[PDB]
């Protein structure tokens, strides 16, 4: 019996669902066919409307306290919650309903974890992360916009193998993936350490792969696996391809000033 | 009941509600009315989400905007970033270097292919393919079908198909059907034979594995996928051949070329032939519904110029066609205040005067969630939405007051029209179309032992089958184009031009104290534009009009219907409680609801 996963979608861009299917180890194909039972998911499921909604009732009954709730996106509280409508009702009502009998909740991405772009000032929909709405259930936060594909399937794999949520840091993120700052093992560190920086795009320094701190790189204050695990089967990451980290796995990163403004107090990060 | 655009709308019949519409991006509610014979006579498109990115952008730095707007959508990932950097560069009079141009084009065409192919197999296919009928297929006859549909596809043996069939059989017999749970399998809306269904399911699984390889092009140039990085003034991926320490070197470029060659093979051997074969079989069943506005009014901004900054060399040449007159393409100007305008008469927003449409440089986004008097249910529990009043988070874009369809089908109709008036840049899309028509009408029927048909492109293209076909052809053309772009990029680098960014106007102290700009993109789902005003280094106004905004739009002040609503009209449903035909036609637009509402 494969563990049922009910994958809900709130206010979102769908980057988390897309990242999931980029996983090389394991393949998303193998996750869906052999590891979980992906019983509700708006992006992939065959049923629509009344036939889709009826699945939730069936799974919650049959696997009470034995299904995982995965949430992509987040609930808005403004517009009486009707800036995100599902089956004619606010999304917050669906979220609360499915959460009550879940054995574990995964907040996929920065949207579910923290609020992400729709929660940036002035937050016209009062988009609210899942843990501020569901307060009586065990939640794992997997932040990033989106998180790395292998981090997402890594979390699932751990949960299915062990029937446990992995050890979390104090922000609710799994230590197995979010224990290092980007700046800890970033391959440009030897340049940072020698005070060798890009000062303008496509300068001689940029063509030599010098450090991106002075171009606004937020790697020194951002926790994720991008520098080591990297993206899309270890092909690259933001810094390797020439752009500073914008801090996308950190709470409120959209409202920490311009992405191209440098962190102050560089000595701090030596 | 009223008449508009040659359609007779009537809401007297039985009301059917589909909420949620699944296998799309984001959130949509669709309602229809059917007559005594289950034919759709009214259709209502409701966008059921809004985030307010246009509001969030105010006061921020234009150089940062691309990152915010990129998060409008993770499916069409990067097309908003491109629009944004183009809009800011247009406002600030920045010309990007040739290598930045070519790298952006390669990224855009990679998105086109990834988005189109994933859409067809993972979102659309299940409206045409019965997965349960694939269980009953003969593996030998499936192999024989494969070899007829696509001789050059190497994965075609009977044992390969039987193996795929057995894995599916086991999955089903487990009692945990997952994504196939509560499906409409066995509906008479499904017409394919078992062998075709098994072929399609096999390709579903193939595409799901392969799609993660294609996006590695984005990862090289833009660091990650989804949501690769962009830059105002060029690209961040600096070039050096003669280190291991540059973002782009010859080894990285050779890797990109290998991914491009894989894409070309997939489009030619799997995707295009599947759509031609499935299209032929539904054509044989007489399922030519879903034309909607494509039969009359189509629009695209035009994209992919052979020569940078020279719109006459667009390889998907744009413009506007009205009233089904393919002999006259009107030019489209995103700067003209009397052309692209958005109404909110039937949308959950407010203007000073909702009898007028606003050009996006003058656009306003103020939410106004309120339901009409004829609503069944309450503000937080809608049973039947009231389309006489405000009924969607999607604005209503119009072109000189006309309702238009956008997307790959629109671009292919435009390309065909341009080609027939002597535009040689449109020659390849024209060739693709004529080849496709001959396959659908003659070659495939003859190979399958079906009678030959004599549909013109004028008849075949304005339909749900035609819309699905155009998407596949565009995928193929985009793959072919980025192959040429790669050669141009490598040639330019080898000739000594390594420039990737123009930083002359990077610092806001160099900017005009106020400015306005527009960036347009042929996004996977159609015509995308971003319109920006800048004041004293900050964003003063930022308005997006997105392809699914056009296609999914509610009615305007005159009561004219948009593309989704028009396309559902006059379609028979086998069972009005099973939305198979509704889903087939809606999915043919590849609705992106987060895009549509932003
Ligand atoms: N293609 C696409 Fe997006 Ni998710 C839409 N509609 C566009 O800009
Ligand atoms: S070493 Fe730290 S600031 Fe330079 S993470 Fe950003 S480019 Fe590497
Ligand atoms: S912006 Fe890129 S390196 Fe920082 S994906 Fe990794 S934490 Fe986001
Ligand atoms: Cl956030
Ligand atoms: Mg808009």
């Amino acid at each position: 019996p494969r563990t049922p996963v009910l994958w809900l979608h709130g206010l979102e861009c769908t980057c988390c669902s897309e990242s999931f299917i980029r996983s090389a180890h394991p393949l998303a194909k193998d996750v869906v066919l052999s590891m979980i039972s992906l019983d509700y998911d708006d992006t992939l499921m065959a049923a629509a409307g009344h036939q889709a909604e009826a699945i939730l009732e069936e799974i919650m009954t049959k696997y009470k306290g034995n299904y995982i709730l995965a949430v992509e996106g987040n609930p808005p509280l403004n517009q009486d919650g009707m800036s995100c409508i599902i089956g004619g009702r606010p999304f917050i009502e669906q979220l609360k309903y499915v959460a009550k009998d879940a054995k574990a909740i995964i907040s996929w991405g920065s949207c579910a974890s923290w609020g992400c772009v729709q929660a940036a000032k002035p937050n016209p929909t009062q988009a609210t992360p899942v843990h501020k709405v569901i307060t009586d259930k065990p939640i794992i936060k997997v932040p990033g916009c989106p998180p790395i594909a292998e981090v997402m399937t890594g979390v699932i794999t751990y949960m299915l193998t062990f029937d446990r949520i992995p050890e979390l840091d104090r922000q609710g993120r799994p230590k197995m993936f979010y224990s290092q700052r980007i700046h800890d093992k970033c391959y440009r560190r030897p340049h940072f350490d020698a005070g060798q920086f890009v000062e303008e795009w496509d300068d001689e320094s940029a063509r030599k792969g010098f450090c991106l701190y002075k171009m606004g790189c937020k790697g020194p204050t951002t926790y994720n696996a991008c520098s080591t695990t990297r993206w899309n089967e270890g092909t690259s990451f933001c810094i390797q391809s020439g752009h500073g980290c914008i801090g996308c796995s950190e709470d409120g990163f959209w409202d920490k000033g311009s992405f191209y403004d440098r962190l102050t107090g560089i000595s701090q990060f030596g | 009941a009223y008449a508009t655009q040659g359609f007779n709308l009537d809401d007297r019949g039985r009301r059917i509600v589909v909420d949620p519409v699944t296998r799309i991006e984001g959130h949509m509610r669709c309602e229809v009315n059917v007559d005594a014979n289950n034919v759709i006579r009214n259709a209502v498109s409701t966008g059921t989400m809004w985030r307010g990115l246009e509001v969030i952008l105010k006061g921020r730095d234009p150089r940062d905007a691309w990152a915010f707007v990129e998060r409008i959508c993770g499916v069409c990932t990067g097309c908003h970033a491109l629009a944004s950097v183009r809009a800011v560069e247009n406002a600030l009079d920045i010309r990007i270097p040739k290598n930045a141009h070519l790298i952006r084009e390669i990224m855009a065409k990679t998105l086109q292919v990834h988005d189109h192919a994933v859409h067809f197999y993972h979102l659309h296919a299940l409206d045409w393919v019965d997965v349960m009928s694939a269980l009953k297929a003969d593996p030998k006859r499936t192999s024989e079908l494969q070899q007829l549909v696509s001789p050059a596809h190497p994965l075609s043996s009977a044992g390969y198909f039987r193996d795929i069939q057995n894995r599916l059989k086991r999955f089903v017999e487990s009692g945990q059907l997952g994504p196939f749970m509560n499906g409409y399998w066995g509906s008479k809306a499904y017409v394919l034979p078992p062998e075709a269904n098994l072929m399609a399911v096999t390709h579903y699984l193939e595409a799901l594995d392969l799609q993660k390889e294609w996006v590695k092009i984005h990862t090289i140039f833009g660091g990650k996928n989804p949501h690769p990085n962009y830059l105002v003034g060029g690209v961040p991926c600096a070039i050096n051949l003669d280190a291991a320490s540059a973002p782009v070197n010859m080894e990285r470029l050779s890797f990109v070329k290998a991914r491009i060659d894989e894409i070309i093979e997939f489009n030619k051997n799997v995707y295009v032939p599947d759509v031609l074969a499935i299209g032929t079989l539904y054509k044989q069943a007489g399922w030519l519904y879903g034309g909607g506005l494509a039969a009359t009014n189509v629009l695209d901004y035009g994209e992919y110029p052979n020569v940078a900054y020279n719109k006459s060399t667009d390889q998907l040449p744009g413009g506007a066609i009205l009233n089904g007159n393919w002999d006259e393409v009107f030019p489209v100007d995103p700067r003209d205040s009397q052309q692209v305008q958005e109404f909110v008469s039937h949308s959950w927003y407010k203007y000073a005067d909702e009898s007028v449409g606003l050009h996006p440089w003058d656009g306003v986004t103020e939410p106004n969630y309120v339901l009409g008097a004829n609503t069944k249910g309450t503000r937080t529990r809608i049973e039947q939405i009231d389309e006489s009043a405000k009924y969607s988070w999607i604005k209503s874009p119009r072109w000189r007051g006309h309702a238009m369809e956008v997307g790959p089908l629109s671009r292919y109709i435009l390309a065909y029209a341009h080609a027939r008036s002597g535009n040689k840049y449109a020659e390849r899309p024209k060739e693709q179309l004529e080849y496709s028509a001959q396959m659908i009408n003659s070659a495939i029927p003859k190979a399958l032992g079906l009678p030959e048909t004599q549909y013109t492109l004028k008849q075949l293209l304005p339909s749900t089958i035609g819309r699905t076909l155009a998407r596949a052809l565009e995928s193929q053309y985009c793959g072919e184009m980025m192959h040429s772009d790669w050669h141009d990029l490598v040639a330019n680098i080898r000739a000594g031009d390594t420039a990737t960014a123009n930083v002359d106007k990077w610092d806001p102290a160099t900017w005009p104290l106020q400015a306005k700009g527009v960036g347009t993109v042929a996004a996977p789902r159609g015509a995308l534009g971003h319109w920006i005003r800048i004041k004293d280094g900050r964003i003063e106004n930022y308005q997006c009009v997105v392809p699914t905004t056009w296609n999914g739009s509610p009615r305007d002040y005159k009561g004219q219907i948009g593309a989704f609503e028009a396309s559902l009209m006059n379609t028979p449903m086998v069972n009005p409680e099973q939305p198979v035909e509704i889903l087939r036609t809606l999915h043919s637009f590849d609705p992106c609801l987060a895009c549509s509402t932003h």
